[PDB]
């Protein structure tokens, strides 16, 4: 792999010994130049317009436009207290990209938060980071200290009169905190229940103030845009989704890893050229494109490009674009049981369908795995997938929960029907009462 | 055979109604089904009931 | 009879400096108490509540919401093995069986000497190097059932 | 404001949500987590109706009527088949863990959950697995506590904390182990804690003074009086 600054804007600064790049080495490799240009030559509205014109989309899994999200902030000049939050939670299973970004290139994240906070007029920034990323926390705190010593953080940054303070907030281990409104609730020191929208966080977010929540990779994509120009970012790939993206393959592949690729790279190219294909003696059965909350896809879907609309038309979600391969030796009932156990135990408990319908699916899948399935169980699972969709639950955790279950029932129904081996029995016989024998 | 001399004696209190056995239903016990805790059946000991999981438990 | 130490209290106020509302330091206060004492005991809820100026019900709701804030006593070393989907594909069940054989405990339990507490945990963000587990602050990747007894002896 | 419910036109207040507007019109929408004095939060998902974009719309989308404004020219359906199915499914999900307690529960005959179970028409159980259970707390002389019957509708904590300003009640735990109560055993310190027995739609919080000499609501003789 040849990593040029124009083709790999996020990973070309990575060292060979997997060591973090500190302030002197980062600034030698054109570091904090986009920040200098943004803070000394552009209005915040101009930076927001440039980010919108670059077509930068959200890398957290939803794929929403970053410029459109930034433009929802109020034009009221009386609201001068504003917050930028970096979603470094990354608790979706199968996702390991933000760990690479913040363990080895923390100054890229710091520069991106600086540029985005100047664009959003955000006086404060918080990196909401998961507690298991200890090395990432150490590296981020050291990089923040180095940038504060060099005058890139704090009061009067670059002599421009802009004040910005960046904090690191380490999490306490819940998957629901990665959801943006639940992230805001967790940052306020509350139980991480999500919030209803409208109002959006751009109008009243963290402590009622205007707040923008962005993924680590989006904020890491910002400085390359503002240092190389909008037309460079628009010309990375000839696809509807501009720029690069960290894509990878995990599972029982020969080379599980992570590579920076343009949008439009097919899944077979990532699986064969980069991941090295499956291991010896293993036959490719299925794959998940973007984490635990995405629909399963078959081998015939490996030829379509890894874009938002291409995967979306296939019946799945691009997600984090960190695919996971499933070989023929993996029982799909056991795998979906494991997935639903994760999703049911990571429910925040706010709303009824997720909280009380995911455990029912878990118990049905446990019975199917043990061969104690009963008639009507697959119908119950299908109705649970139907009734836990978007809009029926309070947040998007339960639709993501039911995507793999419905996709596996659609593509591997023969494994689920094999678990049904006993007749349906909900009642025991009561002596003296003749039962109502329904037909 | 419930014929009586005085109509007041047709008011049967609990001592005239409670019998020594189960009657026509020899096995049913409501308190084996109810979740309300009584003597000899704590929480989680009823039919189709799991043991209570306290909120301070270490498991996720 | 819980009493916050001077270092714990000072760390809690220093965390309170970083926010516009002192309620936002509740998770960090619980983590500070947990890091000092191994877990968060019952009186720590009221101590943190009276330091932050929030009700103890709020502190207890936060503490029982988050899985990494321990409200029951744990061993001196907490093994947290990933039971998520990619490590399931990579074979975490052999690792769990090896840990159960070595420690003679079920998940969620503590060993007889109070040395190890076995806990399943969600995905550790190390799925390309699975199966993974976390001991107290260290991540161990590429786990095999044979290396579990050797690696468990590094923590006394 | 003009709304259209099941083909019938109605005039409502545009500053109201759809649940309160429809309940003011005499229509029956099941609900748990909404209260007139507490506002809407959209937790229980019981109040689902089908909203259409316009008059010539046939697909629609399920929305929570408590969280949806009763704006001008709204088009909703309560008796839509999918909305009825989802409301029955929400009742069924609440019923999976609910204890077999109605004969020995003080809320029986006065129970909102019983009424909404009947209103959705759900009477057949197909769930066959175990029911979660909870230990109870001592809450003082007035309020008896039975957390097995909780449907996690969050009404108690919203009333007690957000409305009444009390501090010793809260929600603890996580996914399906959410527990509503005090951090430890003790008397509820609020001067308005007794409204929990009417705020709670189930028999979790019950009038203990009534429970000593319990009788059902249909057996009572009532009068309008002044305290
Ligand atoms: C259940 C759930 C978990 C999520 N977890 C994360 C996460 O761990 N990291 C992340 O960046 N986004 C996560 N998201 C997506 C966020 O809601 C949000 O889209 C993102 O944090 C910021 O948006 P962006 O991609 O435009 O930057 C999660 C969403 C849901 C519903
Ligand atoms: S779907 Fe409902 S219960 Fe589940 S995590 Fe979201 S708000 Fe919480
Ligand atoms: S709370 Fe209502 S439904 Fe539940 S046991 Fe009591 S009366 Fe029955
Ligand atoms: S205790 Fe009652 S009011 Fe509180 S959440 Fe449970 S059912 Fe609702
Ligand atoms: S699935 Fe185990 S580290 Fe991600
Ligand atoms: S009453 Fe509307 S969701 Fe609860």
């Amino acid at each position: 792999i040849i990593r040029t600054p124009e083709t790999h804007p996020l990973t070309w600064r990575l060292r060979d010994d997997k060591q973090p790049v500190w302030l002197d080495e980062y600034r030698s490799k054109n570091g904090y130049e986009g920040a200098r240009k943004a803070l000394t030559g552009l209005s915040p509205d101009e930076i927001v317009n440039q980010v919108k014109d670059a077509g930068l989309k959200g890398r957290g899994g939803a794929g929403f436009s970053t410029g459109l999200k930034w433009s929802l902030m109020p034009k009221d000049e009386s609201m001068n207290i504003r917050y930028l939050l970096c979603n470094a939670d990354e608790m979706e299973p199968g996702t390991y990209k933000d760990r690479l970004l913040m363990e080895q290139l923390p100054h890229l994240l710091v520069e991106g938060m600086l540029i985005s906070a100047f664009a959003l007029k955000a006086y404060r920034g918080y990196i909401f980071l998961r507690g298991e990323y200890i090395e990432a926390a150490v590296n981020l705190r050291r990089a923040i200290a180095e940038a504060t010593e060099a005058g890139l953080l704090g009061k009067n940054i670059m002599g421009t009169g802009f004040d910005f303070e960046l904090f690191v907030h380490t999490g306490a281990g819940r998957y629901i905190c990665g959801e943006e409104t639940a992230l805001i609730n967790s940052l306020e020191g509350r139980r991480a229940n999500p919030r209803s929208k409208p109002p959006f966080p751009a109008t009243s977010g963290a402590w009622g103030k205007p707040t923008c929540v962005n993924n680590v990779e989006t904020l890491c994509n910002v400085p390359a845009i503002l240092a190389n120009g909008v037309e460079w970012y628009q010309n990375i790939s000839k696809s509807k989704d501009a720029g690069t993206k960290l894509m990878g393959f995990s599972g029982r592949v020969k080379n599980p890893g992570l590579w920076e690729l343009p949008f439009g790279t097919t899944a077979r190219e990532i699986l064969e050229d980069y991941a090295g294909g499956m291991r010896d003696g293993l036959k490719f059965k299925a794959w998940q494109p973007g984490g635990a909350g995405t629909d399963f896809l078959t081998e015939a879907h490996l030829d379509l490009p890894m874009e938002f609309e291409s995967i979306g038309k296939a019946g799945s979600r691009l997600g984090t674009a960190l695919a996971m391969a499933v070989d023929h030796e993996i029982n799909m009932v056991s795998l979906v049981r494991n997935l639903e156990e994760f999703f049911a135990r990571e429910s925040c408990g706010w709303c009824t369908p997720c909280r009380d319908g995911l455990p029912w699916s878990v118990k049905i899948l446990r019975a199917l795995e043990r061969g104690e399935g009963q008639p009507g169980d697959i119908e119950t699972l299908e109705q649970l997938c139907r009734f836990l969709g978007p809009g029926k639950t309070f947040c998007a955790h339960a639709p993501g929960a039911v995507e793999p279950l419905q996709s596996a029932i659609k593509y591997f129904r023969e494994e689920f029907e094999a678990g049904i081996k006993q007749p349906f029995s909900n009642t025991h016989l009561i002596n003296g009462i003749q039962p109502n024998l329904l037909k | 055979e419930m014929g009586e001399y005085k109509r007041q004696d047709l008011v049967y209190e609990k001592e005239d109604l409670l019998i020594s056995g189960p009657g026509k239903y020899p096995e049913y016990n409501f308190y084996r089904m109810a979740g309300m805790a009584i003597d000899g059946k704590d929480k989680g000991e009823a039919e189709n009931e799991a043991k209570p999981i306290d909120v301070k438990s270490l498991l996720p | 009879a819980f009493e916050l130490s001077a270092a714990e209290r000072e760390a809690i106020e220093h965390e309170m400096h970083h926010y516009e509302d002192p309620r936002a330091a509740s998770i960090e206060a619980l983590k500070i108490v947990q890091k000092q004492r191994g877990w968060v005991p019952d009186g720590a809820i009221h101590a943190i509540a009276d330091v932050l100026g929030i009700p103890a019900s709020d502190v207890e709701g936060v503490a029982t919401f988050y899985s990494q804030i321990f409200r029951q006593p744990v061993g001196r070393h907490v093994i947290r093995y990933c039971d998520s989907v990619v490590c399931h594909i990579n074979g975490y069940q052999g690792i769990q069986a090896a840990l159960e054989k070595k420690l003679n405990i079920k998940p969620g339990q503590t060993t007889f000497d109070g040395r190890f507490t076995l806990l399943p945990t969600c995905c550790l963000g190390n799925c390309d190097k699975g199966p993974n587990m976390m001991i107290d602050e260290d991540t161990h990747a590429h786990l095999t059932p044979e290396a579990i007894p050797e690696l468990l002896e590094r923590y006394k | 404001a003009t709304i259209h419910v099941d083909g019938k036109e109605y005039e409502v207040n545009g500053a109201d949500n759809l649940l309160e507007a429809c309940l003011s019109l005499g229509l029956d929408i099941p609900y748990f987590c909404w209260h007139p004095a507490l506002g809407s939060v959209g937790a229980c998902r019981q109040c689902a109706v089908k909203q259409y974009q316009n008059a010539e719309d046939t697909r629609g989308r399920l929305v929570m009527s408590c969280m949806t404004p009763a704006s001008d020219g709204t088009f909703i359906s309560i008796d839509d088949e999918e909305a009825k199915q989802f409301r029955e499914s929400v009742v069924e999900w609440l019923m999976t863990n609910h204890p077999h307690d109605c004969p020995v529960c003080e809320e029986g005959g006065n129970c909102h959950l019983q009424d909404m179970t009947v209103m959705t028409g759900h009477s057949f159980r197909r769930y066959r697995f175990t029911k979660r259970t909870h230990r109870n707390q001592d809450l003082g002389p007035f309020i008896s506590h039975e957390m097995n019957r909780c449907i996690a509708c969050y009404r108690c904590v919203r009333y007690y904390k957000d409305y009444a300003g009390g501090t010793d009640l809260g929600v603890y735990g996580a996914h399906d182990n959410v527990y509503f109560g005090r951090p430890e055993d003790g008397t509820l310190e609020s001067e308005f804690s007794g409204n929990l027995v009417e705020i709670c739609p189930t028999g979790v919080f019950t009038d203990k003074t009534h429970s000593e000499r319990y009788n059902r609501k249909w057996d009572m003789q009532f009068a309008p009086s002044i305290c």
